[PDB]
C-alpha cells in the first residue's frame, strides 16, 4: 500500500474534522424562547350541589336579599 | 378515551367497572376513585373532556 496509504489517511481526517464542525457548529444556540407547560382541569358540570331558598308567610308580598 | 367527551353514559359505565373490579378481591385490592367524587373529579379527567 505504498502510494494507498496516504490518500486513504487525508480521506478519513477530512471525514473526522467535517464530523466535528458538524456537530460543534450545530450545538450553539438552539434555545431561543421558553415555553410553560400548561395543566389545566377538567370543566364539567356532573352532580352539581343544588341550593333552593323558599320564602313563605302569611302577608301577600316581601322584599328578598339573598347572596347567590 | 372516548371520540366524544364523557358523559352521563360513560359515568354509569365507569361505576358498574368500578363495582366489578373491587368484586374481585383475589386479583384486585384497592380502587381510588377520584372520578366519581366531585371533590377530586377535575383531576382525573383530560382537559378536552
Amino acid at each position: 500500500l505504498g502510494r494507498i496509504w496516504l490518500p486513504v489517511l487525508i480521506v478519513v481526517a477530512v471525514a473526522a474534522g467535517a464530523l466535528i464542525v458538524m456537530n460543534v457548529r450545530t450545538v450553539f444556540g438552539s434555545n431561543p424562547v421558553v415555553v410553560t407547560e400548561k395543566t389545566s382541569d377538567n370543566a364539567e358540570d356532573f352532580n352539581p350541589k343544588v341550593v333552593t331558598y323558599e320564602i313563605f308567610g302569611s302577608g301577600s308580598s316581601a322584599v328578598i336579599n339573598y347572596m347567590d | 378515551e372516548g371520540e366524544e367527551p364523557l358523559g352521563i353514559e360513560a359515568h354509569a359505565f365507569y361505576d358498574k367497572m368500578v363495582a366489578d373490579l373491587r368484586a374481585d378481591t383475589e386479583h384486585v385490592q384497592h380502587v381510588q376513585d377520584f372520578w366519581g367524587d366531585t371533590l377530586t373529579a377535575s383531576g382525573a379527567q383530560s382537559v378536552d373532556g
